[PDB]
């Protein structure tokens, strides 16, 4: 998550205050600039577990084509869930179920 | 004949529920050179070869 | 070498080909005007450590 500028809505760039050594995030179409919070500028992830479990909606208990189980909810302890591997697809992918309870759908494993 | 063949067909489609079971719970072997997924299904069709086979 | 597993195995670590990105997990720029100390926490005692 990156930030705009206030007044321009344009990107703010980081930037370094030779004469302050600070780190500040600076429009390039306007004089705005604004003091960065965290040193953390750049991060590149090499492996990757985004959108492994964050495919989640309230009402995917409402898809009749999806297998019902009688796993126990941690929350609810319900005697009906829905389960479904993981959303993301890739070639090396794991098999590991997620299961969703038809009252508070929190997303859990067998593991 | 026939119950003999289906108690090896039967016994085969349990084999396979456990390997899906253990796949599913991270407990398989992974043969080397391949992903999980090519090995499961590698393993599921030579299972189910040889329960042809022992049937035939 | 043949008949022995181990002495195998390590001919086959050192003939394949093995880079940086295939160990890296991830990478990150920071922010750090100080050479001698730093910002994050985490790093700030082995890097000083390593000063000392
Ligand atoms: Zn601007
Ligand atoms: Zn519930």
């Amino acid at each position: 998550s990156f930030r705009f500028c206030l007044e321009c809505n344009n990107m703010l760039y980081p930037k370094e205050d030779k004469e302050n050594q600070r780190l500040l995030y600076s429009c390039r179409n306007c004089d705005y600039t604004e003091l960065a919070e965290d040193p953390k500028v750049y991060r590149h992830e090499l492996i990757t577990n985004i959108g492994e479990t964050a495919g989640i909606v309230d009402d995917i208990g409402q898809d009749p084509t999806l297998p019902r189980s009688d796993k126990e909810c941690p929350e609810c302890h319900s005697r009906d869930c829905v389960f479904f591997q993981s959303q993301q697809r890739r070639k090396d992918t794991n098999m590991t179920l997620f299961y969703v309870c038809l009252n508070c759908k929190k997303t859990f494993r067998d593991e | 004949t026939m119950k003999e063949i289906t108690h090896a067909i039967s016994s085969a489609k349990e084999q396979v529920q456990e390997i899906i079971y253990k796949a599913q719970h991270n407990e398989l072997e992974l043969k080397p050179g391949m992903t999980l997924r090519e090995s499961f299904e590698g393993e599921v069709s030579r299972t189910l070869n040889d329960a042809r086979d022992s049937a035939g | 070498i043949a008949l022995d597993i181990e002495k195998a195995k390590v001919i086959q670590s050192s003939i394949e080909y093995t880079t940086l990105k295939n160990v890296t997990s991830a990478t990150e720029i920071y922010y750090d005007p100080d050479p001698t100390s730093t910002v994050i926490e985490e790093d700030f005692d082995t890097v000083e450590a390593y000063f000392s």
